[PDB]
RNA sequence: UUAAUUCCGAUAACGAACGAGACUCUGGCAUGCUAACUAGUUACGCGACCCCGGUCGGCGUAACUUCUUAGAGGGACAAGUGGCGUUCAGCCACCCGAGAUUGAGCAAUAACAGGUCUGUGAUGCCCUUAGAUGUCCGGGGCUGCACGCGCGCUACACUGACUGGCUCAGCGUGUGCCUACCCUACGCCGGCAGGCGCGGGUAACCCGUUGAACCCCAUUCGUGAUGGGGAUCGGGGAUUGCAAUUAUUCCCCAUGAACGAGGAAUUCCCAGUAAGUGCGGGUCAUAAGCUUGCGUUGAUUAAGUCCCUGCCCUUUGUACACA
């Protein structure tokens, strides 16, 4: 069999984006349109179906690393802070949409919450992120 | 009386709080540690409290 | 293997270097054969030991100058590693021996300078540094508020110089540069 | 048979990185992945290096557990180029005969020295009264 | 302590202390013939040592003047009864000693004596009692408006290197008069 | 500029002209000989004492010393 | 049982030769001990000025400032452990005993 | 003073033109196709996804910014 | 001869020290010694998953110091070979070897009409001394503006502009002395700003196993003072202190200029160096365009000299004399 280690982490995220669209069940609101992800950021996602994108890469981040809240998921979505004329720093990502993305992934059937915090994930969504590693295996084969 | 303006400004920050514990100077005052104390003071007992300038 | 290797799709093999002269500071020959001109340094400690650094790696280094460009060592190997399939394309022949080529024509000899100016000549390894810094130079100078990328001007510039139709920076500065030593003698 | 166990570590720079070897079947491993997804992909041939110049036959036994923390990326890559190395040199010279293990290391000698041996290039510390550690402030005059 | 601060913060406090604590007796006890304190940690009593040169002096009538530096001690930083304890000690090889000098010097030329003639008599009574060397720097004004740097150095001495801190002793004094204010380096 | 200091030079020659008996062409003999015979403080003053030493001796192996 | 003395020293050699001699007569008195756990030493860095005025070329000085840490276990009673620690103390060495 | 004129869409004769001499020619690069055609850079790599999706190009090394394109193969 | 009055040597000179050399802290390696349940490694067994075997920073306990941390010592010295030089002091190339130059501190004699009374209850003299040049409250000013400079920050783009995906650090810091002021973890409310109660730590435990920036990969753009630049300006929403306008500070929308690689002149530095690009500490009711350390990527040229600007000795007329 194959992991999803073995598996590349780039069109690994695309394919699931692609199963959690066949799927269509994780709460997609309508202010997604309008919203800026984070200060640091200039301008609106280019592509219109970016919920699905960030509900992968924290199902392979809760998948990989478990046991994290708001601050380990608003750490990756960071960059460069472009005040203007002033030097640049870091800032750290948006917590509302994290946390309405933890609660997409709560209420499908794939985690589990923990104890001082933390979604882990379940035996049963094991077996769905191995046949997706041998699909992923499959189409590159 | 002059106690009522006595007791009128705030000492709540800063400065106005903490100040140097020998030359009473605002001026070059280090909240680190709990020092609240001078830099040429500092670097007159400099030795007596443990520092030294190795390299 | 051990018995061939082959840098990107390239081997060491079909390399004629006519000059005597630059082929003993061009050290890439029989013992610098790598995959991958990526290297860490130290290649500046003696005062012949920059000739010791393989041409490749020299091209790759050259590139990365004013301030914005420092620190895209792994954006110029991708530049330079499209630049041989821009080469080979049009050229057909290997773009090792166009290089080659490219760098025994373009060698400025003799030069003048203010110490009257007195017009004496350089050295062997002072030629190929100096050309290596007016093509990078040249190619620098064409990639600017133009569509045309970096490995495209490089590709222009070597091609160029391996015409000699005084269309290339570096043959047309050596040729320059004889001109004023010729004049000035 | 046995437990070969050969543990070591490759230290160029701040990442390091520690080989464990083994006997049995063939699969080199970075904390369970191969070196396939490796990013960038211009740094592919650079750990097939030690590869491609022995062979297959050499990596048939040899099953190598890496374990890296700390440092960059490319240092990272020369850090476990550095180990596996080391720990492949430690295992041909223990356990199986010298000659062998002379004859891999011909090899190694004569191409690169990083295969083998450090250098000892660090970070020099920043210097007072200046932007970096040679340079310094611009002088006001007038 | 019960409400167990830092240890970060807790040696800071303790330098404050000792500074404290030796700045004060420095102050008080330098007519009396002071040198220094000695101080080993020991639970529920702080054994302190007065390295004095006069015993004489520092006790001024049975030890009346350390019951009151003990009940200083109790009422100024803090302490139970029977938590602190002093001991005095004669100070030995005080010729070497060039705190002692210098508190014996500055007295003398405070009230009058000759300005050469006892820094000579200092620099041989030190070399009879075997000082390597010795350096003697007098600032200030002599006898006039300018001021006048004085120097008396013989002997080896050494100035640069490491060992040189625990090599030599060096002690700054300055002796205020009605007119100025002038100050003496002994080494 | 490795130029072996007086301090050195004062300790060697008396050094050698002591125990000249009890001496050798090799670093490692004479460098524990010192140890045994003198007492220097620090490893660097001990390797260029020694390193004299052998100089010195390759010297008396070529010809007269004038010192 | 389980106890945890933390000694804490500026000084190397005098923690070391405190260390030592509570290993060595555990040794004597004939108990379980383990060996000296070195924990990592602290260091403090103060960057201050020379010069009172503001005037010349600016000054930056290196105030350095290092602390110690180690550990004995042991696996005792309480009124073994009393009587080696009431003998033979020195201000240096700062003693923390922690019976858990 | 200077301004080129560069295209947005396609045109008749520059349609026929890119049915035509595009698979004659040797190296097929998006900056000099968009140099020859007088067309804007968007419109230079939709004309190559384009012939991607027509078939008569050869992928050599292909990348975000800088592609490389060929003709078909002679042998 | 060298960074050196560092040594051979010439000898009316011999014999010493100061500065340097020498000495301390740190780094490069010692699978040889001692130790680790507030650092781990290798396995045993259980649980989950795929089709006899693999995966797990999911859990309990058997060996060990191979990683980390640090008490003790070692090696590196021009020691070995070949050339230059009185063949003396010494210098250069090469094999083998973690290194054939890591950085810093201390830094001789002598002097400035150099600064500091605006750091000092370090201080002399004069003045003030009650309607006070002392002490306290509410504001203003310290920012202010036809002009000239000093120290810094960001752009003038295609090497780039936008959106996601992927992948790493070590300095640090932190539960109170008057005194309130500390790090934040997690589930929520909201577009952000911000808010509600809540568990851990006196620290290799808690933040944290610091998913930092650049980077690489995949979409949108194409020579347009432009999507770069946000200088300039308006409206609304929040935190801090009793109290912010001349904008304390943060968030959203709108406004889109100068700037087309820079004249005379000028500053710094020579290998993990410049440079790109971040993060901690101090300043901190609110606090980084300041300063210092800690990181990541990583070049061009050079192994020479007094022509130019200074500093240090020399022979000698002496318009250079408490100089
Ligand atoms: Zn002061």
């Amino acid at each position: 069999g194959v992991t999803v280690k073995d598996v590349n982490q780039q069109e690994f995220v695309r394919a699931l984006a692609a199963f959690l669209k066949k799927s269509g069940k994780l709460k997609v609101p309508e202010w997604v349109d309008t919203v800026k992800l984070a200060k640091h950021k200039e301008l609106a996602p280019y592509d219109e179906n970016w919920f699905y994108t960030r509900a992968a890469s924290t199902a392979r981040h809760l998948y990989l690393r478990g046991g994290a809240g708001v601050g380990s998921m608003t750490k990756i979505y960071g960059g460069r802070q472009r005040n203007g004329v002033m030097p640049s720093h870091f800032s750290r990502g948006s917590k509302s949409v994290a946390r309405r993305v933890l609660q997409a992934l709560e209420g499908l059937k794939m985690v589990e919450k923990d104890q001082d915090w933390g979604r882990k994930l379940t035996p049963q969504g094991q077996r769905d992120l191995d046949r997706i590693a041998g699909q992923v295996a499959a189409a590159k084969k | 009386g002059h106690q009522q303006l006595y007791w009128s400004h705030p000492r709540k920050f800063g400065q106005g709080s903490r100040s140097c514990r020998v030359c009473s100077n605002r001026h070059g005052l280090i909240r680190k540690y709990g020092l609240n104390m001078c830099r040429q003071c500092f670097r007159q007992y400099a030795k007596d409290i443990g520092f030294i300038k190795l390299d | 293997t051990p018995d061939i290797k082959l840098f990107g799709k390239w081997s060491t093999d079909d390399v004629q270097i006519n000059d005597i002269s630059l082929q003993d500071y061009i050290a890439v020959k029989e013992k610098y054969a790598k995959y991958l001109p990526h290297s860490a340094g130290r290649y500046a400690a003696k005062r012949f030991r920059k000739a010791q650094c393989p041409i490749v790696e020299r091209l790759t280094n050259s590139m990365m100058m004013h301030g914005r460009n420092n620190g895209k060592k792994l954006m110029t190997v991708r530049i330079v590693k499209h630049a041989f399939e821009i080469i080979h394309l049009l050229t057909g022949e290997n773009p090792l021996q166009v290089l080659v080529n490219a760098i025994i024509n373009s060698g400025p000899r003799e030069d003048s300078t203010r110490i009257r100016r007195q017009a004496v000549d350089v050295s062997p390894l002072r030629r190929v540094n100096q050309a290596i810094w007016l093509l990078c130079t040249g190619a620098r100078e064409a990639a600017f508020r133009n569509i045309k990328t970096i490995a495209e001007c490089l590709a222009d510039e070597l091609i160029n110089a391996a015409k000699g139709s005084s269309n290339s920076y570096a043959i047309k500065k050596k040729d320059e540069l004889e001109r004023v030593a010729k004049s000035n003698r | 048979g046995p437990l070969q166990s050969v543990q070591v570590f490759g230290r160029k720079k701040t990442a390091t990185a520690v080989a464990h070897c083994k006997r049995g079947n063939g699969l080199i491993k970075v904390n369970g992945r191969p070196l396939e997804m490796i990013e960038p992909r211009t740094l592919q041939y650079k750990l097939l290096e030690p590869v491609l110049l022995l062979g297959k036959e050499r990596f048939a036994g040899v099953d190598i557990r890496v374990r890296v923390k700390g440092g960059g990326h490319v240092a990272q890559i020369y850090a476990i180029r550095q180990s596996i190395s080391k720990a492949l040199v430690a295992y041909y010279q223990k356990y199986v005969d010298e000659a062998s293990k002379k004859e891999i290391k011909d090899i190694l000698i004569q191409y690169d020295r990083t295969l083998l041996v450090a250098d000892p290039r660090r970070c020099e510390s920043k210097k007072f009264g200046g932007p970096g550690a040679r340079a310094r402030y611009q002088k006001s005059y007038r | 302590m019960a409400v167990q601060i830092s240890k970060k913060r807790k040696f800071v406090a303790d330098g404050i202390f000792k500074a404290e604590l030796n700045e004060f007796l420095t102050r008080e006890l330098a007519e009396d013939g002071y040198s220094g304190v000695e101080v080993r940690v020991t639970p529920t009593r702080t054994e302190i040592i007065i390295l004095a040169t006069r015993t004489q002096n520092v006790l001024g009538e049975k030890g009346r003047r350390i019951r009151e530096l003990t009940a200083v001690v109790q009422k100024r930083f803090g302490f139970p009864e029977g938590s602190v304890e002093l001991y005095a000690e004669k100070v030995a090889t005080r010729g070497l000693c060039a705190i002692a000098q210098a508190e014996s010097l500055r007295y003398k030329l405070l009230g009058g004596l000759a300005v050469r003639r006892a820094c000579y008599g200092v620099l041989r009574f030190i070399m009879e009692s075997g000082a390597k060397g010795c350096e003697v720097v007098v600032s200030g004004k002599l006898r006039g408006q300018r001021a006048k740097s004085m120097k008396f150095v013989d002997g080896l001495m050494i100035h640069s290197g490491d060992p040189v801190n625990y090599y030599v002793d060096t002690a700054v004094r300055h002796v205020l008069l009605r007119q100025g204010v002038l100050g003496i380096k002994v080494k | 500029g490795r130029v072996r200091t007086k301090t050195v030079k004062k300790a060697a020659r008396v050094i050698i002209e002591k125990y000249y008996t009890r001496l050798g062409n090799d670093f490692h003999t004479n460098k524990r000989v010192c140890e045994e015979i003198a007492i220097i403080p620090s490893k660097k003053l001990r390797n260029k004492i020694a390193g004299y030493v052998t100089h010195l001796m390759k010297r008396i192996q070529r010809g007269p010393v004038r010192g | 049982h389980r106890i945890r003395i933390t000694l804490t020293s500026r000084n190397v050699k005098s923690l070391e030769k405190v260390c030592a001699d509570l290993i060595r007569g555990a040794k004597e008195k004939n108990l379980k001990v383990k060996g000296p756990v070195r924990m990592p030493t602290k260091t403090l860095r103060i960057t201050t000025r020379k010069t009172p005025c503001g005037e010349g070329s600016k000054t930056w000085d290196r105030f350095q400032m290092r602390i110690h840490k180690r550990l004995i276990d042991l696996h005792s009673p309480s009124e073994i452990v009393k009587q080696i620690t009431s003998i033979s103390i020195e201000p240096g060495v700062e003693v923390e005993v922690t019976i858990a | 003073r200077d301004k080129l004129n560069n295209l947005v869409l396609f045109d008749k004769a520059t349609y026929d033109k890119l049915c035509k001499e595009v698979p004659n020619y040797k190296l097929i690069t998006p900056a000099v196709v968009s140099e020859r055609l007088k067309i804007r850079g968007s419109l230079a790599r939709a004309a190559l996804q384009e012939l991607l999706s027509k078939g008569l190009i050869k992928l050599v090394s292909k990348h975000r910014a800088q592609v490389i394109y060929t003709r078909n193969t002679k042998g």
